[PDB]
């Protein structure tokens, strides 16, 4: 049924299973016509597929020429989004293929099992977490790939860069977790908390900085501050 | 003109008679129900007064044998048979006609109900959905599973509606997975009614049946296909004229015809909501969504 708190474990196990977001693949700026009227105008998205265990994020980006002459736009990009997550299903061998695809929105469930029909044993699942990966266009180098495209790309990232090589899974899941949330709560306060020290760089291949354990433990610490300095502004105490 | 002879009613029992029903005392001089019209399929229900789970009956059509009624003690039901001698048969019916053993289908001349809910079916459809084919009647109960319920046991005593899944291939082109989950029209139109049904009267027909065996029998299975039916043309864009104002016209009768004090456990507020208020058909069914709104405006 629905992943939740009570089965958190599963995700860190050896069945194959990919989180699918699709929070950022209709994205618009809203703004006034000359008339006085409101319209929109698309940017270019990105469908956000993540194996939690190996860190493989397969970034779909959604170029605007998609929504060109088509109606009902957030609608179609649940459908656009589990078109793309079928054909990346069909594009692996069989052996890579996931065992369970978890939806992040619960909208996403209808369309993604109607794409999947030629997959009867992938279980298409909600999830009870309210996970950040809206804050995914935050990673700047995540950002640059989407607004820059021109055309329909997938571009393949390791989000957790080479942290499983000294820590579990189930810890790198709860850093990048941890990361996005804060991204999300206050961007520009989270930026610089990660970037504010200029001897820590992020290598040519990562998304993140090269922090020692050390360094990742104080990271740590000043994100979770962060998460509660701002939900002691939003709600006064 | 048609008469459905009773052996005997050893067994106290509630009998229904298409919409009508009537009780009968253990061991009371019944022997039967004449006048029965000619030209619509009938069904004769029973549920014993010392245990209303044995609700079971028999479609059946006078045009097709002499059909009468036997208690059997063995199985503990009220048994429909046929009489293949015409002579002995008249002969029977004709003794207890004189006698006045018999109640008379209670038809009020101007009342077209029965005709209205049974307008499509026909017992040679029956006889498919329900298997027994060495009887020209057709056993249905309360209990009965359909084919659809059973995949999701006994494959001789179920029910074999037409399977309608909305997220099954069958429903859903390659290609055209949202336009055909949110536009049934291919579903109905191609799969349905050109492929299987071959025209709208079967359609209708077996949507009948299953109301009928829902509303007579607290079928669940055949609650959920008659939903199912509905649920397939009112999500369609695409329908022809005449299936739509034939389908206000049915669903009218068949909402009219329900116990008010069952519409609680036979009507499914989802699909009904849906195919009123949000599906294309929300405007094309005008005499249903006002007899709905009448009589069952809590469900909406
Ligand atoms: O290209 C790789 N990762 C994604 C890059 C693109 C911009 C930031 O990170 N890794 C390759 C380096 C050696 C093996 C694979």
């Amino acid at each position: 049924g629905a992943m939740n708190s009570s089965n958190y474990a599963e995700l860190f196990n050896n069945d194959i299973k990919l989180f699918v977001d699709d929070t950022n693949v209709y994205r618009v700026t809203v703004h006034k016509t000359f008339e006085g009227n409101v319209a929109t105008k698309a940017i270019n998205g990105c469908i956000f597929t993540l194996n939690p265990k190996t860190g493989h994020l397969f970034l779909k980006i959604i170029h605007t020429s998609v929504w060109a002459g088509q109606k009902r736009l957030s609608q179609l990009a649940k459908w656009k989004t589990a078109e793309e997550v079928s054909a990346l299903v069909r594009s692996l061998p069989k052996e890579e293929q996931p065992k369970q695809i978890i939806v992040t929105r619960k909208a996403m469930l209808d369309p993604l099992e109607v794409h999947m029909l030629d997959f009867p044993n992938i279980a298409i699942r909600p999830t009870e977490l309210r996970l950040p990966f809206s804050a995914a266009m935050s990673i700047d180098k995540l950002s640059d790939v989407v607004m820059k495209a021109t055309e329909p790309q997938m571009v393949l990232f390791n989000i957790y860069d080479d942290w499983l090589d000294r820590i579990s899974s189930y810890t790198a899941f709860s850093r990048l977790t941890l990361l996005l949330r804060a991204l999300k709560t206050n961007e520009e306060s989270a930026k610089m908390i990660l970037l504010s020290d200029p001897t820590i760089t992020i290598k040519s291949y990562h998304l993140w900085p090269s922090f020692t354990d050390e360094q990742w433990i104080t990271i740590e610490s000043q994100m979770r501050d962060l998460i509660l300095t701002e939900y002691g502004r939003k709600y006064n105490v | 003109m048609n008469t459905v002879p009773f052996t005997s009613a050893p067994i106290e029992v509630t009998i229904g008679i298409d919409q009508y029903s009537f009780n009968v005392k253990e061991n009371q001089p019944f022997h039967g129900i004449k006048d029965i019209p000619i030209g619509h399929v009938h069904v004769i229900h029973f549920q014993h007064a010392d245990n209303s789970s044995m609700r079971y009956g028999y479609w059946f059509d006078c045009r097709m044998g002499n059909f009468y009624i036997q208690y059997d003690p063995k199985d503990g039901l009220y048994k429909m048979m046929e009489e293949r001698d015409g002579a002995k048969f008249e002969n029977i019916v004709h003794n207890f006609k004189e006698r006045q053993m018999m109640v008379s289908y209670p038809k009020i001349d101007e009342d077209d109900t029965w005709y209205n809910l049974t307008e499509f079916v026909q017992m040679d459809k029956i006889r498919k959905i329900v298997r027994k084919d060495e009887n020209q009647f057709s056993y249905v109960d309360s209990s009965m599973t359909t084919v659809q319920e059973n995949e999701l046991s006994d494959p001789a005593h179920s029910l074999n509606y037409t399977v309608i899944n909305f997220k099954s291939r069958e429903a859903i082109r390659p290609g055209h997975e949202m336009e055909d989950f949110l536009d049934k029209s291919y579903y109905l139109n191609t799969v349905m009614l050109q492929g299987i049904f071959k025209n709208s009267s079967n359609y209708f027909g077996e949507l009948q049946f299953a109301f009928l065996n829902a509303m007579f029998f607290g079928n669940y299975g055949s609650s959920l296909q008659w939903h199912a039916m509905i649920e397939l043309i009112c999500s369609s864009a695409t329908v022809p004229k005449h299936m739509l104002d034939k389908l206000d016209e049915i669903l009218y009768y068949q909402i009219k015809t329900l116990p008010e004090q069952y519409s609680d456990i036979l009507l499914n507020e989802r699909v009904w909501n849906i195919c009123l208020y949000s599906s294309f058909q929300k405007n094309s069914l005008h005499n249903t969504e006002k007899i709905m709104e009448n009589k069952y405006p809590e469900l909406l």
